[PDB]
This record gives structure tokens, C-alpha cells and sequence, in this order.
């Protein structure tokens, strides 16, 4: 959730929605 | 598919004019209006960013256009309020000045009105409770110490309602 | 008992004269802040409320006044940050007019730093998306569009960290 | 916690403090 595996062992970088939920 | 990209990149080009020089009300978002703005739009920046990556590998064209309008969507608005909350940010340094509307002196009269009711309520409480202290045997005075601290109560929860909006 | 009494209505009649005419910044609490402070002086004023009328029914003078001295406390933080949040929301109408001060547009550019990347980062993400959804077979691509994906998870995180404090 | 019993029968309005945890 946090990161999504992309082709060729890739990361799409979804650090920013695990800063969204640990202030709320 | 080349059409949501071109679309959404004339977008994005257009939404950065905002941050170029934000020195004017951008929209009537407040701050807090400016932040949860950033909070809706990162979410739903995130899943886009999700569909996009998943939809290019799987050839799914379709819901990869729906994802890059999500995308560009969520951008545009995300920027509106960094843009208004850049502004907001400078104007309320304390070394700034302002001229305040009429309209602003209209908002912020019900923070005004509910916490000078707070002190006339919470001085009354005192005032009663430094009876009570000396002779607790006062019925009629718990009944105005419940009173106070039912306007007290009343004038708190009218405050925090007045500035989360 | 007077005196605890007594000094707290004297503090409370002289940080009502913040409220009377709030124009001008009386602190450095943002609005955050000044939300903040709120909070946390009502859950030290709803104790010391709780503390005044027990120890009024128990007869237990001192922590009485311990308890009338922490609500006088409480009351004027509370006020402190009701007067600048009050200032701050006639301010922040977009109705109104303001000079930035150069340590409020010194303020902003955190802001407005961290939003034209994540435009430039996000259009770059998207430019390199529609090549890898004509052609996903493109290692170095996803490689491009993971680096960009990278820049906008970091720029987000530091442009809401910039707009909490 | 968010009413004190006072005596006589009376009431301490905690209800605000009610108001902030819902919140939070």
C-alpha cells in the first residue's frame, strides 16, 4: 500500500500516503 | 491514451501559474480548508498513481486514461491549496500588516463573542467557588457554579466549532 | 483560599483586554497553534474544574487553590490563543489586504518549493507513463518513472510537513 | 468524566471535554 512493485523489480515510492495516515 | 497525457500536462503547465507569485487570495479555502485539501487529493493522488503504473503494465488503456485524469485532477487541486496556504502562511507572520475587511471583522466576531463569554462565565465560577470554599453548605450557590460551568462548557465547544471551519 | 481566589479574577479582567480589539499578531502561534493550545488548556481547565469543586465539597483548601491557580492559567492560554486565532481569521479573508513581510514570504517558500516539484516531478512521471503505456517493455522507464515517483512521495511529505508546525 | 456530581444534587458541565475527544 505504501509502495507498488513495478516491472523490472521497480518501486512506485507511496511513502507519502504512510504520512497521511499516521498523522490521522 | 497519448490524449489524457497531452491534456493532463497542459493542465499541470496552467495550475503552476498559482505558485509563481501567490500574494492574493487564491479561494475562500481556509487553512485548515488548504490542508485538508492536501490530505483528500494525496489519497486520491495515490491510488492514480497506482492505476497508472498497474494499467501501463497490464496494456489496460482505458482505466489508464481514467487514471491519468484522476491523476491530473488531483494535482490541480492539490497545488490550489498549496497555493492559497503559501499565501495564508506569509499573511498571518507577525511582522506583516493587513487591513482587515468587513467581512473578515464578521468572522472572527463569533471567536470574539464565545471566548469573552468563557471569562465573564469562568469568573462567576470562580467567584461562586470562593464561597463554596468557605461554606460548602450553599445549595443555591452549586446551582450557580452548575450554572457557569454549563456556559463555560457551551462557550468552549461554540469556540473550537467557530475555528474548525 | 481568597488570595487564589482573588489573583485569579485580576489575571483573568487583564488578559480579557486582548479580545477586546484584536488587529494586530499578539503571539508567534500559527493557527495551528493556536488550535492546539485550545485543546490542550480545556482538558487542563475540565481537570481544574473538576478540582475546584471537589475540593470545595471535601474541604481541602490547598489543593483548592492549586486547583483555582491551574484554571486561571488555563483560561488565559486559552484566551491568548482564541485573541490571534480571532486575528488571524479576519486576516486570512480573502476580502482583505496585506503586506508580506520578508520573513512571511521566507515562510511560504518552504511551501512553494515543495509544490512547483512535485509538478515538475508528477509531469515527468506522467510524460514517462505514456511512453510505457505504448511500450511497458522499457526497463530504463520504469526506472524513470520510479526516480520521478520517488521525488513526488518526498515533496508531498515536506509540503505537509511544512503547513503542521 | 464529562460531568462531575456536585452536591445538592447538581451537575459540572464537562460536555466540551466530550467535544475534544470526539474530535480527536
Amino acid at each position: 500500500p505504501y509502495f507498488v512493485e513495478t516491472p523490472y523489480g521497480y518501486q512506485l515510492d507511496l511513502d507519502f500516503l504512510k504520512y497521511v495516515d499516521d498523522i490521522q | 491514451g497519448q490524449k489524457e497525457c497531452d491534456n493532463a500536462l497542459r493542465q499541470l503547465e496552467t495550475v503552476r501559474e498559482l505558485l509563481e507569485n501567490p500574494v492574493q487570495p487564491i479561494n475562500d479555502m481556509s487553512y485548515f480548508g488548504c490542508l485538508d485539501s492536501v490530505m483528500e487529493n494525496s489519497k486520491v493522488l495515490g491510488e492514480a498513481m497506482t492505476g497508472i503504473s498497474q494499467n501501463a503494465k497490464n496494456g489496460n488503456l482505458p482505466e489508464f486514461g481514467d487514471a491519468i485524469a484522476t491523476a491530473s485532477k488531483a494535482l490541480c487541486g492539490f497545488t490550489e491549496a498549496a497555493a492559497q496556504a503559501a499565501y495564508l502562511v506569509g499573511v498571518s507572520d507577525p511582522n506583516s500588516q493587513a487591513q482587515i475587511s468587513p467581512e473578515g471583522r464578521a468572522a472572527m466576531e463569533p471567536i470574539v463573542i464565545s471566548a469573552k463569554t468563557m471569562l465573564e462565565s469562568a469568573g462567576g465560577l470562580i467567584q461562586t467557588a470562593r464561597a463554596l470554599a468557605v461554606n460548602p453548605r450553599d445549595p443555591p450557590r452549586w446551582s450557580v457554579l452548575a450554572g457557569h460551568s454549563r456556559t463555560v462548557s457551551d462557550s468552549i465547544k461554540k469556540l473550537i466549532t467557530s475555528m474548525r471551519d
